[PDB]
């Protein structure tokens, strides 16, 4: 047969003993627990900040680690307010009594080398190799 | 949510509501009634 991809490539009579009559209904509710299981199936997403592309530049938002961690806590609290919809979140990820000043997320601010990433790595490499180019007379 | 759909246990505030009381003289049953807030039904 032929199976397509999902990603991108490189380039007598009836013997008795049955009758559809269906007298029993599901006591916990088969559709309800069905949709709950379908919501629970989902694999988690990844973060990708601090990981390079093909070229070498780390993709991600140009933001400090700790303030991105608190931003992500606030946004997960916002999605918590979405689910079981209210005006405010019941369970919360911000506004905890635990001091968490020493938390670091992943960002695009820090490269894989250990320096900063305000200037991209491909630009740095092209500039370093363009520093020494010699020409004709 | 999955454990909500599985679990046989269901939760009502009516046990508190009929157990406590019926109703500026701060009654302790009324105080814990307003503190527990049984009109809310949210158990995430």
């Amino acid at each position: 047969k032929r199976i397509p991809r999902k990603t991108k490539g490189k380039s007598a009579t009836a013997e008795p003993g049955t009758s559809n009559c269906e007298h029993y209904k599901a006591r916990p509710g088969i559709a309800s627990v069905q949709k709950a299981t379908e919501s629970a199936e989902l694999p988690m997403k990844n973060n990708d900040e601090g990981t390079p592309d093909k070229r070498g530049n780390t993709k991600g938002a140009l933001v400090n680690e700790h303030v991105e961690a608190r931003d992500e806590a606030d946004d997960a609290t916002k999605k918590q307010a979405k689910d079981t919809e209210k005006a405010k979140a019941q369970v919360t990820y911000s506004d905890t009594g635990i001091n968490n000043a020493n938390e670091l997320s992943r960002s695009g601010n820090v490269d894989n080398e250990g320096g900063s990433n305000q200037k991209p790595m491909s630009t740095r490499i092209a500039e370093a190799t363009s520093a020494i180019v010699s020409k004709h007379p | 949510v999955l454990l909500q759909r599985i679990s046989p246990l269901q939760i009502d505030p009516t046990i508190i509501s009929n157990t406590m009381s019926t109703v500026q003289t701060l009654s302790p049953a009324s105080s814990i009634l307003g503190k527990l807030r049984p009109s809310n039904s949210d158990f995430s």
